[PDB]
């Protein structure tokens, strides 16, 4: 009955902090939520490990996709803080110590979302809400307009810590552990988040240390399940969603004189795989000469299985992460060390795959 | 239990 | 779930000295008191409290809270929000004022948690705009994770809360909706969610007033939850009314004095002539000389109906509304005047009498 | 509407 002009969402999962403790669960939380929002006809873009410039750019491009009637969801998984009722998200490049200037203000984002006349504004912040001692600054953000459509789902309470599970390899954080079981329901997002809070109050590991906090002002019965108002083939549904369509362009399966495959893990995380397509005793397929921007290590490249590269879910797999850092076209060498005869020859073919996923932007 |  | 007890403190401020006066918190507090009493809540409902009186009532309410108790605070009146802290402005606030003149909702929450309560509710029916004069930055401790706090705000942060422009006995926007939802047997969070939806259909306050709900509540708790199995003794002491008396006069006139509890600090007195000698052709049942500390304007005293005094009470009696009972230093003594005339005599005759009712309702908590 |  209530309808969405469009349903767009942004997910940011910071783990690899340069001067702060490292998290491991924001990978699976962002992967799992992206899939659930896609099930709910949402157009999504998930990005792991972003710096201040990258986070601000991904937030600035999320605002272009928004317009009157659109449903805008922002999920954040990683380090954060709350100073005088203002929540901030900490990027991986933020120093130690840090202030407001280094982090993105969740509140400012909502102000810019309001200017675009959004029909629903959701913010699920899966971060710690503990105070920052160094942050002395206190800006007076000019009071948000009364839109009656803002839902905030914080993984923890003010001055409390949001936790992740250590035990498993694909272990979820407390918030996503419960949210995944309830997200697909056809209830109002406030009602949906209420059910999550009850399930959370049934975990003995979270008692007294993590409770869900919901701030809301939503007056209409709006849900993530809400249908899109128009066809996805109009000179409006294409113009508005043009940029999102470009950041989903996986490279075409390259043929080698060996087969090159291209898989998408996250909008900024690619995964390549070389395949073995009578006179040759043995041959080796290897991948090298990767741009110095992506900062890959040979120990983590050309692994046997995808799990050996730090990814979710017979070839030689390479996890091409941080695709946002790529400056002009991805070009790499496909080494071929074959044996006919005691001789062994080495061939190098330069494969250009263009600008894939987020790098197209 | 790892804090974020 | 069950509650060990269900207690509620209600404050309505209107009589501001250097700030604009309000009318609706009277109706709002009155109506919410009746609805909470239907829900087995023990309510104390106060009107127009000054900073000292708000601090004393808040402090004693916290002392009554305990493990498993359902605590509810309602505030209708002037307020502000600075750096995430909500402040309740009492009637005696100066203009301009700072956080030292007001009461911090955030600070009260800390104390509510210390008593290991089962459910904590703050229905703050006030504005939440910045008070720019208050340039202090507040360094307060981080609240404990209790997963049982529900915050019902009448408006969003940086916005105002509204009531209808001085037009009779109408509720404010928040109460106009909350009253037709409160008795529902649904979770307190879901009941407030419905109140937001109803409010979002009102035309008067679209784009100016939306209900904000901030909750940590995990358990399915509701104001309808039953009570299982010193607090009742102290609470009964603040709700005692003087018993009905008879004023027999020298000329043989028998007057009747009745008393009613409108608010915990507001009592109505009603005088009826029960015996009139046949030679008294004219007689008036006046009630004069009240304590100056109460502040009773004679223009507002002795009305034909309770309505023309500011009352909500249910033959041929005069009503007097005695507000500010908490401002009483001594015992409640007053004069019952008699202006009579005889069948024959030309001039009228004067006859006084002094009545001591002691310390009625909240006046028994002599501070 | 009078605000409060
Ligand atoms: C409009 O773009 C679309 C794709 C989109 C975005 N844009 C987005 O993430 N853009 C982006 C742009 N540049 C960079 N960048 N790399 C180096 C420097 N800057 C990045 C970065 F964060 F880092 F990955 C992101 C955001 N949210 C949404 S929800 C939706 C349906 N579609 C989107
Ligand atoms: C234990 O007290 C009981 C009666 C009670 C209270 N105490 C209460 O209102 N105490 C109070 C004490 N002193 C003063 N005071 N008079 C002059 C100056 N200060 C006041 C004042 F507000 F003004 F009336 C109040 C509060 N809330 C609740 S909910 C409940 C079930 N019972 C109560």
């Amino acid at each position: 009955q209530p309808l969405a002009k469009d349903k767009v969402a942004l997910l940011i999962g910071n783990m690899n902090y340069r001067e702060h403790p490292k998290l491991k669960a924001p990978l699976v939380d962002v992967y799992e939520l992206t899939n659930l929002l896609r099930q709910l006809d949402f157009k999504v873009v998930s990005l792991l490990d972003l710096t201040e410039y990258e986070m601000r750019n991904a937030v600035d491009e999320f605002l272009l996709l928004l317009d009157k009637g659109v449903y805008g969801l922002l999920y954040y998984a990683g380090h954060g803080y709350e100073n005088f009722g203002n929540s901030f998200m900490v990027p991986v490049d933020a120093p130690n110590p840090y202030r407001s200037e280094n982090c993105l203000c969740v509140q400012n984002i909502l102000k810019l979302m309001q200017e675009k006349e959004t029909g629903l504004n959701v913010f699920l912040l899966d971060m710690c809400r503990k105070r920052n001692d160094y942050d002395d600054t206190i800006p007076i953000l000019d009071a948000l307009k009364v839109t009656a459509n803002i839902v905030f789902g914080y993984a923890t309470c003010q001055g409390a810590e949001a936790f992740e599970i250590q035990h498993s390899g694909l272990a979820n954080g407390i918030f996503m552990k419960f949210l995944k079981d309830r997200l697909l329901e056809d209830k109002k997002i406030t009602v949906l988040l209420d059910e999550v809070a009850e399930d959370m109050g049934k975990c003995h590991l979270t008692k007294g240390k993590q409770a869900l906090e919901i701030r809301s002002s939503l007056s209409e019965k709006r849900a993530l399940t809400d249908p899109i108002q128009g066809t996805e083939y109009s000179a409006e549904s294409l113009v508005r969603n043009l940029q999102w369509a470009k950041a989903h362009e996986l490279p075409e399966s390259m043929c080698l004189k060996i087969q090159l495959g291209f898989a998408a893990e996250f909008s900024n995380v690619m995964i390549i795989y070389t395949s073995i397509v009578p006179e040759i005793i043995m041959c080796d397929a290897y991948v090298t000469d990767f741009p110095l921007d992506l900062d890959i290590d040979p120990k983590d490249a050309n692994k046997g299985t995808p799990e050996e590269t730090g990814s979710y879910l017979h070839c030689l797999y390479t996890r091409l992460s941080s695709l946002q850092k790529l400056k002009e076209h991805l070009v790499f060498t496909v080494c071929l060390s074959y044996q006919y005869l005691e001789d062994t020859v080495e061939d190098k073919q330069e494969v250009n795959v263009g600008k894939p996923l987020i790098a197209k932007l | 239990v790892r804090p974020r």
